[PDB]
RNA sequence: UGGAAUGCGAGUGCCUAGUGGGCCACUUUUGGUAAGCAGAACUGGCGCUGCGGGAUGAACCGAACGCCGGGUUAAGGCGCC
RNA sequence: CGGAGCCUCGGUUGGCCUCGGAUAGCCGGUCCCCCGCCGGGGUCCGGUGCGGAGAGCCCUUCGUCCCGGGAAACGGGGCGGCCGGAAAGGGGGCCGCCCUCUCGCCCGUCACGCACCGCACGUUCGUGGGGAACCUGGCGCUAAACCAUUCGUAGACGACC
């Protein structure tokens, strides 16, 4: 057993200077810091991952506090590797700064 | 505009703010700085202003209009009986100052000190130090003394004592005692240790930490006056007598 | 306190560019900042390059500036820089780099059951010689 | 003209455009050196209308094509003649640079007059650009390199892989 | 977990550019010895600089700010802390985030030290241009702890010394050890030569 | 946009940003295209680019109507009296600049054509000056190629 | 104009031995060793060949500034090397109309007192730098006779004590008393 | 052979509100030392108008607005904010 | 100091336990030579696009059974003592023990385990922080603060002595 994810940060929505985009988050993620290596993570699934006080039904498990939101890398942002995502609900802003999961799959290797 | 005519300003900004002091001792900020060569000794000392008077003597001033003339001068008494080493406090040096590292107390505590950790000495059961003055007694507690001797040897560079006023000797109402840190300066640290463990619960007179005619300084707290107008707190004009709505006021 | 220096016939190894990873030798010197090179035997045309994307190497070859390529490709034959150039430790280790680079899952696995091996055989002489040590101090 | 990128080489020639007075007007030719041939003959009608009385109404282009570096891998000194705009006048300058190309030593110009005078290339007009021998050069920081045995080190070579990686544990070395 | 970056060589506000993008990202960074922290531009020209800081006061009162931070640590503090959203909550975490300190205390002293080289005065200056110590301009402008620190910033280093006579002593036995058991170990040897992971 | 500006960019049927037409040159037209020299990019198309423009953004106009020309006779029935009938003839008439010209390019719907992916140099100032403005000649194609 | 190179040579006589740790010189002759440290300067030294030595200052792609630079660190290894063969010898006259100027050294010619300077009651007393030795003259009435292996510390010292001798309030073009360096020699003339 | 190009459906009639303080900019221009001053021409603006950029701003630069998703841009930018 | 659980709060999803520094220079061996309270300089020898490399290193987890080959035998696991650390102090190493195992590692042999029938929030740090309680054992503690009263070195009232 082990990790199967890659570490991830939500550093922000997408915006200019004074307008912001809610529904595209910006993502960085660990070990990518140019646009060319950002290539592999695209399509691939992204999962806000949380606790709450109130239970709630796990699949193949029984409730516990947990909860996630998923999403998945549409495209690269900038020069640097920042990538954009999008979820099935506009990320919390208390979620900036904190860990994004990007799974291994859609496996395109 | 200008102002028409200069005038300097009326008080120190440097005393402020104006309030009343936190402390009713006089706090030694500074003490003298420590030379290692000189033996070792004490630096500051307690009294109680008894009151003045004036003397006579002749002074010794060459050139001056009252060589070999004798002079009346007003003088202050404080009162300074032998103060009683209780504690030794030490300080290590530290990139965000002094900070203190080890405190330890003399077995034997009066009840003029003790008073002092007390706020109603009358619905108190005296329970201060009862249980530290036990490691002094016993070979368990002697050798966690020395071990804090030792470690204040090796790590701090600033010695203290902590000496106490006698108020049984002084003619005052008040019975608790005033206690105070004393810097010891002089010799190397271990120096300034031992002759502090030497001291504990012994009597230091005044005239071994001071002498004829040396220039010392006095610290203290002054007089209280209570609520003053800008004309007595700051000393500003007076407005004239037409002024309406009262003139003791800053214009 | 220079030991390479920029100069006629200078073996330079290419760092980054197109041509990042190859050997070209100094023909012959432009400006302060670009040099005229050659890779007759390392697939690379003659063309200007700049110092920024060259690492000088120890080698130095012995033809005239600006001499065609047929004598820079003659000099690089005599003194054999392609297999002097694999000898160097320089060149071992970026052999190393990218034998690294190319590791497989599987290859991954060997070598870490390997290392797991290798790495406790030599701690345990360690503590040995560390007693063994101790036995003298005594 | 914006000096963009690297300058090409242009060969255009240009006539008047036949009358009844004169069935065959002379043909003239320019050196033009400009980032691409659209840009070469706008120039072109800008020059020779400041030599003669013709414009692009009256004349047309008869040949516009890029002139080819003819040694592309022989470093040569180039001497350019030109004149420029500053602030406050006009003045004719005669400059020096060694390059493989004669677009690639007419670039440097555009750059090095814009480096050291401010004048921006629309103030700029390179009247002759000829090939030059090492022993007629004239300015010492062209000539310093007219050396069969130059060899010089590479001192203080500073990190230019600043953010690869941004926070290493060992301190980058400058000597190499 | 924790980033420790090392202050010395690096010139003030590269550093506080890149540790402010960190930390506003959600990692905790400690810098150390801010004391051996640089600016560019001789040391004349920057003690006027932080002595017009020192002019800008509440005319009517004084106490109610700017606060005039006289330790190098502090004064790198506050360069961070104008290069962050620091009136939001938001930026106020990742000021939280950040740990500033004159020489090295523990635990520090005994954990090892990142730079950056994008920030270091050895790499972003020309080796002719003047410059400053963060340091030496603090204790010129009130920082009273420049002799203490230094004081103990010497018997860390004596220590460490100790230290990596220590280590290259263990060093020395690795080698000689992989020499006694190169026989039983020239197997596994020969797996790590063939990824390349030894040469 | 000043008067005599907003007139001939009208004419032009050029009535919104990155709108596109064939305009056949003569010294009619060529000195409209002088009046707004600042306002427009134009040259000279390759076949290549009336095919793809035509193909891509081609519509008609039927009964006033903005129509894509997604069948034949949508061209025949409008212009077939000319002998134009199919994509292929209105491309020949177009690019040739044939007899009907007029009729078959006044057919079709101004095109309209996307922000230009990879940027502009300059829009203000002309082409010969590093900007957009003005005539490129034969490299509105690739203009072209990046808005269509 | 950054120039492709730029040096010069120092000579160094036989019985003076020079080691190079860096761009450190130390110098080591009859009289002393003297060690400057030129890390200040990003030039190369190099010390070349075994019987007659010689020192070598390189400066690659230097501007003028740089180029500046070469020959001032030479000027300064001669002067170390005349120091530790020679040695420096400054001589000072004292100028008085009026009131002489009454010169007591102490400390074995590291302290200087002057008295009785324009006829002031205030006693001067100039230190000498490390290694420079204040010595009254034998030879001659009113000199002084400054000594050491460092021509700056012995120069500065020398400038000490004609500084403490400034005349003030008055018009200096009258009033010309003071302490003056009058000759720049060496203690061993050879 | 509806006799240049290009574009576009036109003509016509009743009744009619508010307005009739303007102000700004490129260029031209009068008075004035000049003025964020007074007074004209041309066009375009603000007034009536949001939006991206010029930190901030009636008028500058870009661009004009139904409620949305994706893409791409303009003028401007890309150490950190 | 030595049991089950119940609330609530969140994030996280291996660790690096350290020379000092130079940058027109560095790093490691070498004590044969010279100094010092095992450390510094010299010599000599190696490395230097840092490989005694953070472009790195360490650990690595499917489990168990049977029997072999390498590796260990100076070994793994487990209660008592002494150095040692102060800038914001160490659940490191060492010595005893009566115990406790021949398994921990690598290459093989041999099978087995819910093989839950393609699918998410899996996998730690986690005996996590804070809060009530419930037990269940041992060793220990039996205070002060404020009001009220008094004082007048204080005082608008509070506060203060
Ligand atoms: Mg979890
Ligand atoms: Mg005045
Ligand atoms: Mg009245
Ligand atoms: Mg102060
Ligand atoms: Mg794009
Ligand atoms: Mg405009
Ligand atoms: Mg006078
Ligand atoms: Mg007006
Ligand atoms: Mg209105
Ligand atoms: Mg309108
Ligand atoms: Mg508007
Ligand atoms: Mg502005
Ligand atoms: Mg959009
Ligand atoms: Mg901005």
């Amino acid at each position: 057993s082990g990790r199967l994810w890659c570490k991830a940060i939500f550093a922000g929505y997408k915006r200019g200077l004074r307008n912001q985009r809610e529904h595209t988050a910006l993502l960085k993620i660990e070990g990518v810091y140019a646009r060319d290596e950002t290539e592999f993570y695209l399509g691939k699934r992204c999962a806000y991952v949380y606790k709450a006080k109130n239970n709630t039904v796990t699949p193949g498990g029984k409730p516990n506090k947990t909860r996630v939101i998923w999403g998945k890398v549409t495209r690269a942002h900038g020069n640097s590797g920042m990538v954009r995502a999008k979820f099935r609900s506009n990320l919390p802003a208390k979620a900036i700064g904190h860990r994004i999961r990007v799974m291994l799959y859609p496996s395109r290797i | 505009s200008h102002r028409k005519f200069s005038a300097p300003r009326h008080g120190s900004l440097g005393f402020l703010p104006r309030k009343r002091s936190s402390r009713h001792r006089g706090k030694v900020k500074s003490f003298p700085k420590d030379d290692p060569s000189k033996p070792v000794h004490l630096t500051a000392f307690l009294g109680y202003k008894a009151g003045m008077t004036h003397i006579v003597r002749e002074v010794d001033r060459p050139g001056s209009k009252v060589n070999k003339k004798e002079v009346v001068e007003a003088v202050t008494i404080v009162e300074t009986p032998p103060m009683v080493v209780v504690g030794i406090v030490g300080y290590v040096e530290t990139p965000r100052g002094l900070r203190t590292f080890k405190t330890v107390f003399a077995e034997h505590i009066s009840d003029e000190c003790k008073r002092r950790f007390y706020k109603n000495w009358h619905k108190s059961k005296k329970k201060a130090f009862t249980k530290y003055c036990k490691k002094w007694q016993d070979d368990a507690g002697k050798r966690q003394l020395d071990k804090d001797f030792s470690s204040m040897k090796k790590y701090c560079q600033v010695i203290r004592v902590l000496a106490h006023t006698q108020m049984r000797l002084l003619p005052l109402r008040q019975k608790k005692a005033h206690l105070m840190e004393i810097q010891v300066n002089g010799g190397t640290v271990a120096e300034k240790l031992d002759w502090a463990r030497e001291r504990l619960e012994q009597q230091v007179p005044v005239s071994q930490v001071f002498g004829q005619d040396e220039m010392i300084d006095v610290i203290g707290v002054t007089k209280g006056k209570g609520y003053k107008g800008v004309t007595s707190r700051w000393h500003t004009k007076k407005l004239p007598r037409k002024t309406h709505r009262g003139l003791r006021k800053v214009a | 306190v220079f030991r390479r220096f920029v100069e006629v016939g200078r073996v330079a190894y290419v760092s980054f560019g197109p041509h990042a990873g190859k050997l070209v030798a100094i023909v012959d010197v432009i400006d302060q900042n670009r040099a005229l090179v050659d890779g007759p035997c390392t697939r690379v045309r003659r063309q200007a390059m700049p110092f920024k994307c060259m690492q000088l190497t120890d080698f130095i070859l012995k033809f005239p500036h600006s001499a065609r390529q047929k004598y820079v490709r003659k000099a690089w034959e005599k003194a054999d820089i392609n297999t002097k150039w694999a000898a160097t430790r320089w060149a071992k280790k970026i052999e190393a780099r990218e034998r690294k680079a190319k590791m497989t899952d599987f290859d991954r696995y060997k070598v870490m059951k390997a290392k797991k091996m290798r790495n406790r055989i030599i701690k345990n002489e360690v503590k040995k010689l560390q007693r063994a040590a101790l036995l003298k101090a005594s | 003209m914006k000096a963009s990128g690297t300058l090409r080489e242009y060969k255009v020639v240009g006539r008047c455009l036949p009358t009844p007075k004169c069935r065959t007007p002379p043909l003239y030719r320019m050196r033009i050196f400009a980032p691409n041939h659209v840009v070469a003959k706008s120039r072109f009608w800008y020059f020779v209308s400041q030599l003669k009385k013709m414009k692009k109404s009256s004349g047309e282009i008869v040949y516009c094509g890029q002139v080819f570096e003819k040694s592309p891998l022989r470093v040569k000194n180039f001497g350019i003649w030109l004149r420029y705009d500053s602030r406050s006048g006009t003045h004719n300058m005669y400059r020096e640079y060694r390059d493989l190309t004669t677009a690639g030593a007419v670039t440097q110009c555009y750059r090095d007059m814009g480096a050291r005078h401010r004048a921006r290339a629309h103030s700029i007009q390179i009247m002759k650009v000829e090939e030059i021998a090492a022993s007629k050069c004239r300015r010492p920081a062209v000539k310093q390199f007219h050396d069969s045995k130059i060899k010089f080190p590479l001192p203080h070579r500073v990190l230019r892989r600043q953010h690869k990686p941004r926070f290493t544990t060992k301190r980058p070395n400058t000597f190499f | 977990q924790v980033l420790v970056l090392d202050g010395r060589g690096h010139l003030l506000g590269r550093l506080a550019a890149i540790v402010a993008k960190q930390v506003l990202l959600g990692r905790k960074v400690v810098v150390v010895r801010c004391e051996g922290i640089n600016i560019s531009g001789n040391f004349y020209r920057n003690k006027l600089k932080y002595l017009a800081f020192l002019r800008k006061r509440m005319n009517t009162n004084p106490s109610r700010g700017p606060y005039h931070f006289r330790a190098p640590s502090r004064i790198f503090w506050r360069t961070v802390r104008g290069m962050l959203p620091h009136k939001t909550k938001r930026g106020q975490a990742a000021l939280d985030r950040l740990k500033v300190f004159d020489g090295i205390p523990p635990p520090y002293d005994k954990k090892k030290r990142m730079v950056v080289p994008a920030a270091l005065k050895v790499v972003r200056l020309k080796p002719t241009r003047k410059f400053a110590y963060l340091g030496r301009l603090a204790h010129e402008v009130g920082w009273k702890y420049q002799a203490v620190t230094a004081t103990l910033e010497e018997k860390r280093k004596e220590k460490a010394k100790i230290h990596y006579r220590k280590k290259k002593q263990l060093m020395r036995l690795r080698k000689q050890a992989e020499k006694n058991v190169e026989k039983k170990i020239s197997k596994f040897t020969d797996v790590l030569k063939t990824h390349g992971l030894l040469v | 946009v000043s008067p005599k500006v907003r007139k001939v960019l009208q004419l032009l049927r050029l009535r919104q940003i990155f709108n596109g037409t064939f305009v056949k040159l003569n010294k009619a037209s060529i000195n409209m295209l002088r009046i707004v020299e600042p306002y427009i990019a134009w040259g000279y198309p390759n076949l290549k680019s009336v095919n793809e423009l035509i193909y891509k953004r081609g519509y008609g106009k039927i009964n006033k109507k903005r129509i894509a020309l997604t069948d034949n006779t949508l061209i025949a029935r409008s212009l077939g009296k000319y002998n134009i009938i199919c994509m292929e003839d209105l491309i020949h008439e177009i690019y040739t600049v044939g007899k009907h010209f007029k009729e078959a390019n006044n057919f079709l719907w101004p095109f309209k054509l996307s922000s230009p992916r990879g940027g502009m140099k300059k829009k203000t100032t002309h082409f010969v000056e590093g900007g957009d403005a003005g005539n490129r000649e034969d490299q509105i194609n690739r203009l072209i190629r990046r808005m269509n | 104009m950054k120039t492709i190179l730029s040096n010069q040579t120092v000579d160094i006589p036989e019985n003076v031995d020079i080691s190079l740790k860096g761009r450190t010189v130390i110098v080591k002759g009859p009289r002393g060793t003297l060690r400057r440290d030129f890390n200040h300067i990003n030039v190369e030294l190099s010390l070349l060949g075994k019987k007659k030595k010689r020192l070598r200052v390189d400066k690659w792609w230097g501007n003028r500034k740089e180029l500046a630079t070469v020959r001032t660190i030479c000027s300064h290894v001669q002067n170390m090397i005349k120091g530790v063969t020679l040695g420096f010898r400054y001589k000072m006259r004292s100028v008085y109309a009026h009131f002489p100027i009454n010169v007591v050294i102490q400390e074995n010619g590291s302290l200087v007192e002057i008295r009785n300077f324009l006829g002031e009651k205030y006693i001067r007393r100039v230190r000498m730098r490390p290694g420079v030795a204040c010595s009254v003259s034998q030879a001659q009435k009113d000199e002084l006779v400054l000594e050491g292996n460092d021509i700056e510390l012995v120069s500065n010292s020398a400038a000490l004590i004609q500084q403490a001798t400034t005349v003030k309030n008055k018009d200096i073009r009258k009033f010309l008393d003071g302490i003056y360096v009058s000759e720049k020699g060496t203690v061993q003339q050879a």
